[PDB]
């Protein structure tokens, strides 16, 4: 569509809202322009969701326990309040890990406090310690205990700073007092800043002194990638096959002890900037370690970050980088000549969360689609600000959006494909739209690297030229 | 590496050399892992009678719940209305949890609001969010009646419903006829089955309570039924079905199945069917209410029994061969109508299959846990079936449920050797199947788990998972199933006996060891 | 050696150490049994691709047959007219051998007689003992009409069953106006279908050929219904309830429903429901008569295009989404009645499933088998979901049929890797799934066998056997199963992708070396 069309059905979208309503979520919608570098004078994010808009955005305690501290497999994770959160939040992302769950691995379990009408009423200090004590007893090869609060903790006062300090002391045991409250912030993002700062006060400092782990000039570290469905292994193959070293995963499969040993890397390498800038930001202040972006989703920018990743290092480096590349063009070429005939042309519509709305555009382009519409739950002015150079002329730009403008969205653009998550999924199936979840791709994976290419070209092939689109009209309608 | 003929996704692909090398590298190198004999010896105490002690003696830490919250069953409740929102005066990480806890179970998009309250709110109160939520919603998503529930942050510091409610009416910002029924649905009381019904109780109050002048028992000649928290499209269906076989005039309150089964055509239906406010504001003139789960529904029982002046009958579940017939027969007392020949075809074909199936089902020990009246129906099903449950577990449980599961179980020769826990979790659960194994549990999606550590422990002590409740999220479309009368104990016997079946063939496949058991007819 | 409080059956009895040292001994004394490595070799080859060649290079010998003889379907057809007794002519063994089939597929009683022919029939005839089983069968059992049908050794003998009968009406062994239907069912000719087709050939002869004169099409406004050899009863179940919902007065030929499904009340009922011999003298007057399967209904078809002047649409068997909508199209087209909105909700929610359930259906492979109407509704139905089958095996089909389903299969770009085979047996099928490995199997119980060997082979080589079609014995309670129609499209989707589910949570379910995959949702 051209630009004057796409302002005229947001007007059009936008009718239906109240004037407050309406006069809030205009500064949400934008034409994207791409010689345009500051996102401030066309979009306007990170503010309040309007009520009773139907909104996909989650909490705070979410955007803590079910992102940064979950996939950390060695602790456990208390769920400190009532019931729902733990039970709702229990093994519903898909951050794989390898261990023994029960005895050395906590990933897919729910541990929580159960609070009552009493634990409100006189306080949950003394319950935290014989919660405490109980995880001790019944889990003794845990190393570490982390405690996420939950709305009412933070309500009501409940002091599990000193709780979480004496337990520590007296059992020499690492526990992470998070104040994750839900009704804190606005989305998940401080919910991701949260837990960076309690990774930071609590867990990043612990081997400030020691001095026995030797260090190769070729350590990374590989900063917020959670392994949904084995992208963090996907990614640290290639890495390592670059004779580059990985010591720590942040936090998908990741360990306690590979967040301890992060601070003696050489290099941070961010993937997610969203949800771990800031603990990123305080490594390079703090032990002058520095941090860079990296895309791993399809493969030209695959290859960009291997070049960008070797150019921080020797001639050794890029030499085994560029061997990577040659040993996998062949598969990936061969996943294109297959793939791309069957796609090419086709255009798509992404609503996801803090980063993949614009990080994924590169595979889609890759297979000859292109992503006319794109948008973000949570995310920051800088996170769009590196959105509009991503994509085209005349694409809409959508910030905590509706259920209503998404529908109505879809309606008048007709995209061949929407990429979002469960909470729309169905709605657009429908309409008669193909949809492929891009939080959990579709319990498929992993779409990170060479290998997760080749799924994605499978999945996106499925899902969108499959029979049953063809088949929602009735013959006789 | 990949090759593009055959796409391998993560299961085997991980399976791999390389992948194999380098998880073995990292973590060799940076992991610390404890050694794996550590690991398995703490695997093996675990699975002992001691653990078990330990286990047992908890008091203050919850692993594995089986229960919810309250809200989820208000959201639950509001959706069996027609063109209803559910909202939810709170934080909205609770109603996302709720929509993708819903559309992971159901499969079906489920439509569900908050007034997003923030810290500011959470000082000052959450009158402007309510204001602003009930316009917004209105104008936008245009429906019939907005049914107000609360999460825990505005249940502790006491928001005002009613009169937010009132004074959102007051300003303008709803018109004053439209309707908004409201109830207080605090998480740290009960469970999801306690949310439900508040908000049923909610509802029938707001749309009966101030007009009962004019309202006579038996004016319309229908029955009230009351559903609870049901998960099973079927259990709707077959009420309906055989209510309407037997010629007696329903008003089933709270339906969603329409909006929980939307065809696919083309359009998006927010909502679909549900009941009518008429419905709603002609419940007292009926000659009486029916309670299809009436352990979760005991402030419905009480509000209908003192408002409406309906003699709620002591009923059960319709769940199995005698309580089915308890349900028909007193249906059939009330309103006059006999059982007709269908339902005797149905139940002969019912008693027929439990014969032919008898040789079979008899003498299997069965581990179970769910919602009260489920697992209550569930057990009596088993008991008629010859069948000897074990491990009888309800989280959401109290002491008179439990005396009345503890009759049931001592009426019967197969009770013998039945506990019933309330208040524990899976993680007593699992336990239990370790110290004292059954051959069988029937329980939701979070029993796979306990396979797979007893199926880590040896094929020997693997107890196979049965999925009959909620929520199910591993398997497609077991929501469309039944488990209410005699349609739904054919399909929970047919269940049972080709689990059985399918395990004894698993057992005997091994050629010229354990094949000659490998029967062609069983 | 046996303890009271866990008495053990045949499994594990036999796996216990007294047990396994006497059989060994036996073994290593009296039985000069092959030495296990050449018996591990000979096992390996026959999983080869030679042995597969040498296996295809069969003419003479038929190993694991997939198809039974014309009697047997003879007498489902005659079972579904009312009070209508099977009469086999011929020998007891082989009415011994249905009765044992049909009760264990159904598991409910069956009724079917025979004059107990002897060789002393084969030095003379069959005519005392026609007289004399009719005569006896009329005076015990009291059956409205005597279906007759043949054995293999009538039919070398050439015996004349309508000499046969006319004379034992002749001379007052039967009344006169007694109706005696009868059918040469040769079992050296086509399979079990054919005598269905005979058989109901038969009937229809007898009751309208003479009586042509006074028959007008349309005039009672209905229309007829063939299903054809049928053993599922959901079948007979959804196209009545589709047929009434329609609103469109419909005359089932040859419904077995109720006499299979008798209910369990304290008495035996040999004879329930079955078609009225009114409703078969009625039938030339209807508008038109609908063959549910085409491809064993050709005498019929002649027969009711000949006779009855009926024209017969070319419909294809109503399995799957398209057959399913051109069938009622078709319907709707010759009543002049329109399609309700009901069953376009039904479709609606068909299709529902299909894009619930089509990310794990894609891509998979299936090697199916069985009747030729069911086995192509099955590959279309797997067409329409995604999968490409691979090995699709008929052994009673023959070329024409072959040249539809391949006419299908390029149709779609899923039956691509498709190949179709006739005249073939499972020992095919065995070799195929070594060969090409399918990831599930389709077909009756003796699929459970192939599954056997697959897992001998090797866990990773095991092709899990998806039981759909005729005879299931190794499960209960399928036979009630509906496989026509949205709803039976319903139950195989569910089927297929809880199938698929269950062998990944199967692969999945290995403590640190496959669990990462063991996901909660699916
Ligand atoms: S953490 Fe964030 S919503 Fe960066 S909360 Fe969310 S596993 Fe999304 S776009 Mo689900 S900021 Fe990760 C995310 Fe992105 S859970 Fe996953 S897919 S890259
Ligand atoms: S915004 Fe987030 S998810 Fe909501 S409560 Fe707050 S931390 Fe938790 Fe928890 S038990 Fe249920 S789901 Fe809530 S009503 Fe309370
Ligand atoms: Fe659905
Ligand atoms: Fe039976």
């Amino acid at each position: 569509m051209s630009r004057e069309e796409v302002e005229s059905l947001i007007q059009e979208v936008l009718e239906v809202y109240p004037e407050k309503a309406r006069k809030d979520r205009n500064k949400h919608l934008a034409v994207n322009d791409p010689a345009v570098t500051q996102s401030k004078k066309c979009i306007i994010s990170n503010k309040k969701s309007q009520p009773g808009l139907m909104t996909i955005r989650g909490c705070a305690y979410a955007g803590s326990k079910g992102v940064v501290w979950g996939p950390i497999k060695d602790m456990i994770h208390i769920s400190h309040g009532p019931v729902g959160c733990g039970q709702y939040s229990r093994a519903g992302r898909r951050n794989y890990y390898i261990g023994t769950t029960g005895v050395n691995a906590f990933v897919t379990m729910n541990f929580t406090s159960d609070f009552q009408e009493k634990d409100i009423v006189f306080g949950g200090d003394k319950k935290l310690a014989k919660l405490i004590d109980e995880v001790e007893t019944l889990f003794p090869l845990n190393k570490g205990i982390s405690v996420q609060s939950e709305c009412p903790i933070g309500l009501i006062g409940d002091d599990i700073e000193s709780v979480s300090k004496v337990k520590g002391a007296e059992l020499s045991k690492t526990i992470v007092p998070v104040r994750c409250e839900g009704f804190r912030g606005v989305s998940q993002s401080l919910g991701h800043h949260i837990a960076n700062d309690a990774v930071r006060d609590w867990v990043l400092g612990k081997r400030d002194e020691d001095t026995t782990f030797a260090s190769t000039p070729y350590d990374v570290a590989i900063i917020g990638d959670y392994n949904i469905g084995g992208d963090a292994w996907s990614s640290r193959i290639l890495l390592e096959e670059m004779g580059l070293r990985c010591v720590a995963q942040w936090s998908g499969d990741g360990s306690i002890s590979e967040i301890e040993l992060t601070p003696k890397v050489k290099l941070n390498l961010v993937h997610c900037y969203r949800s771990m800038n800031y603990i990123s930001r305080h490594m390079e202040e703090k032990y002058g370690i520095p941090w860079m972006e990296y895309n791993f989703f399809g493969p030209t920018k695959t290859i960009e970050s291997l070049r960008a990743i070797a150019a921080k290092f020797d001639e050794s480096i890029q030499k085994k980088c560029e061997e990577v590349i040659a040993k996998y063009k062949p598969e990936w070429e061969a996943v294109v000549a297959k793939y791309r005939p069957r796609l090419e042309g086709k255009r798509v519509m992404l609503y996801i969360g803090g980063l993949r709305p614009r990080h994924v555009i590169g595979a889609y382009e890759d297979l000859g689609m292109e992503v006319v519409g794109t948008g973000y739950e949570f995310a920051h002015n800088d996170d769009y600000d590196r959105t509009m150079k991503e994509m085209g002329d005349s694409t809409l730009l959508y910030d905590d959006v509706t259920g209503y403008e998404f529908e109505e969205f879809v309606k008048r653009i007709k995209p061949d494909l929407i990429g979002s998550g469960i909470k729309e999924k169905f709605i657009f199936q429908k309409m008669g739209i193909p949809f492929r979840e891009m939080h959990s791709w579709d319990y498929s994976g992993p779409y990170h690297g060479f290998d997760g290419f080749a799924i994605f070209a499978r999945d996106m092939d499925m899902t969108l030229n499959n029979p049953c689109w063809k088949k929602l009209q009735a013959p006789w309608e | 590496s990949q090759q593009v003929d055959k796409i391998k996704a993560s299961y085997p692909l991980f399976l791999d050399q390389d992948y194999k090398d380098m998880l073995a590298k990292k973590r060799d190198g940076f992991e610390e892992k404890y050694p794996q004999d550590k690991i398995d010896e703490v695997f093996q105490w675990t699975t002992t009678k001691e653990y078990q002690e330990l286990n047992f003696q908890r008091e203050a830490l919850t692993v594995n719940p089986a229960k919810a919250c309250q809200p989820l069953g208000a959201v639950l409740c509001a959706l069996g209305f027609e063109k209803t929102m559910p909202y939810v005066h709170g934080s909205q990480g609770c109603v996302a949890y709720f929509r993708s806890y819903f559309n992971r179970h159901f499969r079906e998009p489920v439509s569900c609001v908050s007034d997003s309250m923030t810290e500011d709110a959470a000082v000052f109160g959450g009158q402007q969010n309510m204001k602003d939520g009930l316009q917004n919603c209105k104008a936008t998503y245009k429906p019939d009646m907005i049914a107000v529930s609360t999460t825990c942050m505005a249940e502790v510091i006491g928001d005002d419903l009613n009169a937010f409610i009132n004074n959102s009416k007051k300003e303008g910002f709803i018109p004053d006829e439209f309707p908004v029924p409201f109830a207080h649905t605090p998480s740290f009381v009960g469970s999801h089955v306690t949310g439900w019904d508040n908000m049923f109780e909610g509802i029938a109050r707001y749309f009966t309570l101030k007009s009962m002048d004019d309202k006579v028992v038996g004016s319309n000649k229908k029955i009230n039924i009351v559903p609870g928290f049901e998960t099973y499209l079927g259990n709707f269906r077959v009420i309906k079905r055989m209510l309407s076989e037997m010629g007696v005039g329903y008003s089933l309150l709270s339906d969603p199945e329409e909006v929980l089964d939307t065809p696919a055509d083309g359009q998006f239906r927010m909502y679909a069917g549900g009941t009518t406010q008429e419905e709603m504001k002609d419940a007292p003139n009926a000659l009486n209410t029916v309670l299809l789960q009436p352990w979760h529904l005991e402030k419905t029982k009480k509000f209908v029994e003192g408002t409406w002046k309906h003699e709620v009958p002591k009923l059960n579940i319709p769940m199995g061969l005698d309580w089915t017939d308890e349900f028909l027969m007193k249906v059939s007392e009330i309103s006059g109508q006999p059982i007709p020949a269908s339902l005797t075809k149905e139940r002969g074909r019912l008693v027929d299959m439990m014969t032919d199936s008898h040789t079979w089902l008899h003498g299997k020990r069965f581990a179970l846990w769910g919602d009260p009246d489920f697992v209550m129906g569930l057990v009596k099903f088993l008991l008629e079936l010859g069948c000897e449950p074990v491990h009888i577990l309800c989280h959401n449980g109290n002491k008179r449920w439990k005396k009345a599961v503890d009759a049931i179980l001592a009426a019967s020769p197969y009770g013998k050797n039945a506990t019933v826990y309330i208040g524990k979790d899976l993680w007593h659960l699992r336990s239990l199947v370790f110290t004292d194994k059954p051959d069988f549990m029937i329980g939701n999606s979070y029993g796979k788990f306990i396979q797979r550590d007893t199926l880590h422990k040896g094929k020997e002590f693997e107890v196979p998972l049965i999925r009959i409740g909620f929520p199910i999220f591993d398997r497609h479309h077991l929501h469309r199933s039944t488990t209410l009368g005699y349609e739904g104990a054919m399909q929970i016997l047919t269940t049972l006996v080709n689990s059985i079946l399918e395990r004894l063939d698993e057992e005997t496949r091994g050629m010229q060891a354990t094949d000659y058991n490998h029967d062609l007819v069983r």
